[PDB]
């Protein structure tokens, strides 16, 4: 029963560093697996990165490696996805997802609960 | 590709628990896979899982257990999940009152059922309990869900949560082969996602053996062996030892530490090539919920849903009373006033005094056969000791106690024909509901915190009869000695037996014909009911029948005060 | 035991009065306290038995009433010739305990 | 002290007996109770039942549910019910009272005799 | 020794079994649900021989008349005496099982041969060991089981799964002594159930059986090249014995009872194919058991005497000074009545004299030690004569002079009787119910249950004649009524409780009861000397109508 | 119950002899046995109570013995004016039950 | 029915003390058990013990093993032995009777004052 919000612009390509930060409702942040996801303008659902409650096993795309950081704080209901010297290859709306129990999440289509709208990344 | 990047570890360095000494020198990480602690039961393979997580005292071990490299955080306790080896899931309710329970202390308040009722439907998607949930468990009474299931059900009240590093005591003891793979399956699917399953497995197979990831080989203490389970048995056939051929990897390891001892396996590990590369990265790493209503609300809910469905006992317990007045009833119907009036009357009332005495004996076993599930939950996160002293008590002594008393005066009282007085029939039924929660709540005081009910049935018996000697009928309380008079108050029986008498022997008279009111020539006949209770040691003031009420009421509060106490200082680990 | 007290230790009445002599006790007796009358230089006799009833060989103005823990002897037109010290005595128990002692006296 | 036997003396089987036996000289409910003894027309007594002072009322066991004793304070007088009247039940009714300590019946009554015929 | 039987057809749990055991080292595997235990059970003469349609035969000749005398059959529980040595346990089953013409001379020789084979020399100087003493563990618990039945040099033996609950550091010790004892000509015929390989290499003849279908039968090296051919094939580094199990569990039975007829193991299966001494020895010897087991248990006869000596010194100082007044019979009637409820409640405690030994009953009996009437006698003269006579000559002897009843010499004695009576008679009652049950539970509450019943109908909680008519004849089964009437008898005689009232002759003012008879008539006792022994012999009845019970329910017993 | 027997339903005595009258039973009464004495027209008049003593309002000639189970009435000297019916009546439990009746007759 | 209290008057201290009371027209053995009353020099009384008809002897708690009551059944007298004598004990014995029924002490004796002095 919980929405997502975002809050993190996106319009630059081929930049250096851009955190999206995608807060949520205030019943029961802490019992979510937040996550992002990418829809490429042409292409469909795209998973990106989940993080569990807690901090702990999260999950990243098989293709990009540590330059991802997402971190979800349990305060004030806020989740990030952060990245490094991003690549041009990213032109992509980025979706918010908010999971129960941590399924695992094989960078697939996972199709996440409840959703939302997803902020333009050029 | 996978399905995880990283997981949750679970690292310590020089772990050395006394009580005297259990454990020596352990050390390793645990990366999250499917882990296995084996060895004999004469080592430390099921006392170093309850080390690992919040299972024994702090003041008995010297290392340190350190999570991705910060010690143990408050959130441990909703982020790892215990099973223990024998039951612990009632078999008086189903599956998905067993998940909701534990859904309902587990997890905050903050949750509406909409998000705890597909969590519980998600934990029986993923446990395969789709068409046990809808059935009752069962016990060795009622059937409904059989072993290969009892094990997966148990383990669903700790997934609710949603752990990370999920811990297991043996979950392969009690089971079969074929249950033993089944239940080995779900542990290494939820092992891919990304959880780290701990356990200590003892005497697994070949087709167990095959799916651990990591393996730590415990034998009194020494840590024989600790790395990839793929690589133990090629780290023995170069050590001094070869298994045979058609032969359990899993077995040679144990004959190893038996004679194909325990001093030079310990000094080959140290120097080998995996204890170098632990010790790299060992020193490299290291160098209540809800409310009290909420609580009071869901343990009473699940103790009168137990009683409600046990029919064995409670139901027994109303019938053995039924047929016990009726047969009473029946002998002393005809309760005259003569010569034999005395003897009939104060039989009756010292029968209903000691029958309600003796029958608290049933009520010792209340907290010694659910000790172990009252120790597993009150160190998991579920509730405090006075909610669960509460919730026990306002579903047991409540509806199993009173009511053997009601249905027990209200059939012998115009059956015998006592006092036909209104206020007199609420009197006796006040008393036996006083005496029979004296005497339940003495045997509380008793029972609270042992385990075998032999010794607090022997000391109940025996005090039981002590109290019974002292009650007013097999002795005068007025002969006695003054060094042994004062042994009367510490009595239960007699509070109920000298309030039953002076509720009855007060305006009735005994001898026909023989007006002895205001005059009784020729004393040693005790014509009225009031040379009786005098010739007893009985009060003729009003005071003196409320005084027994209010010394058992004293005596209530005292004995559940001590059982309150007996259960806060108890050791819980 | 049941020991038995007597306020009036001493009193001081005329002739042809409603002398009231009173004895409590303890425990209870349920009517079972006898009266005695001691003459200065004889014995205790025996006056009221059961503090109900009336021995034979004294007149019809002593009266025993009283129930439960005190006892009441009465006297009906005092004369001269009932003066002496007065006892109350229970056998409910075994201890049998005497009471004080009304000595009266005329003026 | 004094008793008086009072009743009828030719009753029709299968109805009712009633008598009644007043007290002068002492009161009903003071301390001695009242029995019912008949003599049989021979040379046999029973004793039928009594009532205590206060309402204590014991009966014989061979009258099963035919005897009835009720008292007035008033008059102070003790009736006897006798349902279900035999032919055989022609036997002179006696009121006696029972002391408790002595134990014997020691005041009687004249007694009325009791014809039971058609 | 070549045994060999036909198609066996057990049922109520067997179909089609066949197969010669060769006086080897025989072994029976399969899963816990099958035939593997109803198998060791049907092949002797410990099952119902009724519900058997096959026939087994001892080379060439069936079953010979002395197949009891040249056989043993060991369990996995416990058919040896933990109070008692090796030494003189192993020579109990020598002298019930051989007969009185072995002298002493070569009878000891026999004991030395088993104490040097089987390896209990540093043993033989030790007891076994029970829940409080220590003698020795779970390794020397199993030898001298084996030891017991190894008494005469028998042909075939048969062991009930020798390997439950034994560690795996001397399984394969326990084990080794089997092939060792199998070289001379034992047909060593056990079923061991989950083995492991080092159990599996020294098979001689194995034998599968699940759901009471035969899987194999032959060798134990051509077990697994049989499956081999069959449609599966073994692993890598796993063990061949519990492998057997997985494809009959399923990684079923109704493809793999088949494969075996048409197999080359089974064609060459069918070709071949087609007491002792006297009742005084034995009422002797079991006597002589149990009084050992008796003296050697501190727990359960010392304790017994503690608990009754505390008891018996707290009723002699409440009840000190036994003063004849108002309150003189209602503290005499108090004290006899807990005399008599204490001396009938304690027989609770004798309820496990035969349930707990029930397993050795049945296995003594099957065997051929002694008959159901030695056992009886033999175990109610070390057992209900110094454990029931004790606390009730010395609950009397304390109380006599410390309470002040009855100063008579006579009268110490008839209340010496009666204490003796009530507790053997309260003891022979909750025997004829424990006689024959395995379970302690049920009947410990049915005696508890019946008892609190003859406790209303002593005489004291209920006057016995104010009881209606059809209810007064439940008195007469009791047994707290005939002790309390002969106690009551015995003590209120000549007695007067009035100060200062000389009652005997004449009593004024009745309702006052104050003497020794004036309460006897009022409780339904008489006063004539007959009346006092009446109660005797009631009890006297009884407890022969009580034994004779026990006795019916232990000869009338499914012992197989 | 507790029936009430005796033996001697009529008598065949004279002037001045000692009569004996003897009425058992069949339970325990313990010197609870009371006698009466019917007139030929009258109610039975109260004799001796207890089986042991005597009422007032008649002679030293009536004495009651025996013990247990049997009692006896003696008459010493019997007269004229002792002619009638004798009964004895227990009190020992609730159904009191009255004898069977000795009528004397003299010759 | 008639008692008559004899015996010494002058006793030392720390020593015995006997008295004497014989029963005149009644046995001692018959019905009636017997007492034994001191009143204190002054308005006081005490019940010391009494002796039952048959030899039930009970005396009063107060005295802790210094009375010891003696019958003999030829003479019809009882004594009373008191035992280590004290000077505050001169009051003026009796012995009176005790009808169990009625439960008083009707017949008393003459009494006899016991002076302890050196
Ligand atoms: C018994 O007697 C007393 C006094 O003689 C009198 O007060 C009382 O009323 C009597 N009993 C009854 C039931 O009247
Ligand atoms: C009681 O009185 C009777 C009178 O018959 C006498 O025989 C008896 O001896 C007396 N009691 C005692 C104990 O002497």
């Amino acid at each position: 029963q919980v929405q997502l919000q975002e809050s993190g612009g996106g319009l630059v390509q081929a930049g250096g560093s851009l955190r999206l930060s995608c807060a949520a409702s205030g019943r029961s942040f802490s019992s979510y697996t937040m996550g992002w996801f990418r829809q490429a303008p042409g292409k469909e659902r795209e998973f990106v990165a989940a993080i569990k409650w807690s901090g702990d096993i999260t999950k990243y795309v098989d293709s990009v490696k540590g330059r991802f950081t997402i971190s979800r704080d349990n305060s004030k209901n806020t989740v990030y996805l952060e990245m490094n010297s991003l690549k041009p290859e990213d032109t992509a709306v980025y979706y918010c997802g908010a999971d129960n129990t941590w399924v695992g999440y094989p960078s697939s289509r996972s199709s996440m609960d409840y959703w939302g709208q997803g902020t333009q990344v050029t | 590709l996978k399905a995880f990047t990283e997981g949750a570890v679970l690292s310590f360095h020089n772990i050395c628990y006394r009580v005297k000494e259990i454990l020596s020198n352990i050390n390793g990480i645990m990366k999250p896979g499917l882990n296995a602690i084996l060895g004999p039961t004469g080592g430390g393979k099921s006392s170093l899982l309850d080390v690992l997580a919040a299972r024994k005292d702090p003041s008995g071990l010297s290392g340190d257990v350190l999570i991705n490299g910060a010690p143990r955080p408050a959130n441990f306790k909703c982020n790892s999940g215990y099973v223990v080896q024998d039951d612990v899931v009632m078999g008086t309710l189903t599956v998905r009152e067993n998940l909701q329970f534990s859904a309902a202390l587990r997890l905050a308040t903050t949750m509406t059922n909409h998000e705890k009722n597909e969590r519980i439907n998600r934990v029986i998607q993923e446990l395969g309990l789709d068409k046990v949930a809808d059935s009752k468990v069962g016990t060795q009474f009622i059937r409904g869900v059989s072993g290969g299931e009892r094990k997966r059900t148990s383990i669903g009240m700790e997934l609710i949560t949603d752990p990370s590093i999920l811990f297991l005591d043996e979950p392969t003891t009690g089971l079969d082969s074929s249950t033993a793979n089944a239940v080995l399956l779900l542990l290494k699917r939820m092992s891919k996602q990304g959880r780290t399953i701990i356990f200590s497995i003892h005497q697994p197979r070949y087709s167990i053996f095959k799916l651990f990831d990591s393996l730590t080989l415990l034998a009194s203490g020494r840590l024989m062996f600790h790395g990839p389970a793929q690589e133990a048995l090629g780290y023995f056939e170069s050590a001094g030892y070869h298994c045979e051929a058609y032969n359990n990897p899993a077995d040679f390891f144990l004959d190893i530490i038996n004679g194909d001892l325990i001093e030079k396996l310990a000094e080959i590990y140290v120097n080998s090539s995996f204890y170098k590369e632990t010790k790299a990265e060992l020193h490299q790493l290291s160098g209540y919920t809800t409310s009290f209503c909420h609580q009071l609300r869901w343990v009473s809910k699940r103790s009168f849903k137990n009683l409600l469905g046990n029919p064995q006992a409670s139901i027994a317990q109303i019938i053995v009373t039924v047929v016990l007045g009726l047969v009473i009833g029946a002998i002393y119907f005809g309760l005259k006033n003569d010569s034999t009036g005395i003897q009939n009357r104060a039989g009756v009332l010292f029968f209903l005094t000691t029958n309600q005495c003796f029958s608290s004996v049933s009520a010792v076993e209340l907290f010694v056969v659910e000790k172990k599930l009252f120790i597993h939950e009150y160190i998991s996160g579920y509730y405090r000791v006075s909610s669960y002293f509460l919730g026990k008590l306002l579903s047991d002594l409540l509806p199993m106690r009173m009511l053997p008393s009601i249905i027990f005066t209200c059939i012998v009282y115009f059956m015998l024909g006592l006092k036909p007085k209104a206020d007199a029939f609420f009197v006796m039924m006040f008393t036996l509901m006083m005496v029979a929660y004296s005497a339940s709540s003495m045997a509380l005081a008793i029972a609270a915190g042992q385990s075998v009910v032999s010794v607090a049935t022997l000391l109940m018996t025996i005090c039981f009869v002590f109290m019974m000697i002292f009650s007013g009928l097999l002795v005068n309380l007025t002969t006695i000695a003054s060094w042994l008079s004062w042994l009367q108050y510490f009595s239960i029986p007699r509070y109920g037996f000298t309030a039953l008498q002076h509720n009855e022997f007060l305006g009735q008279n005994f001898c026909p014909g023989l007006n002895a009111t205001g005059n009784n020539p020729c004393n040693y006949a005790t014509c009225t009911g009031e040379e009786y209770l005098v010739k007893q040691g009985i009060d003729l003031s009003p005071w003196g029948l409320w005084k027994n009420h209010v010394a058992l009421a004293c005596m209530i509060v005292i004995f559940l005060t001590i059982a309150y106490l007996k259960l806060l200082f108890l050791k819980k680990y | 035991d049941i020991v038995l007290t007597q306020s009036p230790s001493s009193f001081s009445v005329s002739l042809g009065d409603r002398v009231t002599i009173s004895c409590k006790a303890s425990g209870y007796i349920l009517n079972r306290l006898a009266w005695y009358q001691q003459k200065p230089g004889n014995a205790p006799r025996l006056l009221i038995s059961g503090a109900t009833s009336l021995e034979t060989g004294f007149p019809s103005r002593f009266s025993g009433t009283g129930s439960g823990k005190d006892y009441t002897l009465s006297i009906s037109s005092l004369q001269t010739e009932d003066v002496g010290t007065y006892y109350c005595q229970q056998y409910w128990s075994t201890p049998w305990t005497f009471g004080g002692g009304t000595k009266l006296e005329i003026r | 002290v004094q008793l008086q036997e009072s009743g009828p003396g030719l009753v029709k089987p299968s109805q009712s007996l009633s008598l009644t036996c007043t007290v002068t000289g002492f009161s009903i409910t003071s301390d001695y109770a009242w029995n019912w003894i008949r003599q049989f027309p021979g040379k046999k007594l029973e004793w039928m039942g009594y009532i205590n002072f206060d309402g204590g009322t014991t009966y014989n066991p061979s009258l099963r549910g035919r005897i009835s004793i009720t008292r007035d304070t008033s008059k102070n007088q003790f009736f006897l019910q006798l349902r279900s009247v035999t032919p055989e039940d022609t036997a002179t009714y006696y009121c006696a009272t029972f002391y408790g300590a002595k134990g014997t019946l020691d005041y009687w009554g004249q007694g009325t005799s009791v014809t039971v015929s058609s």
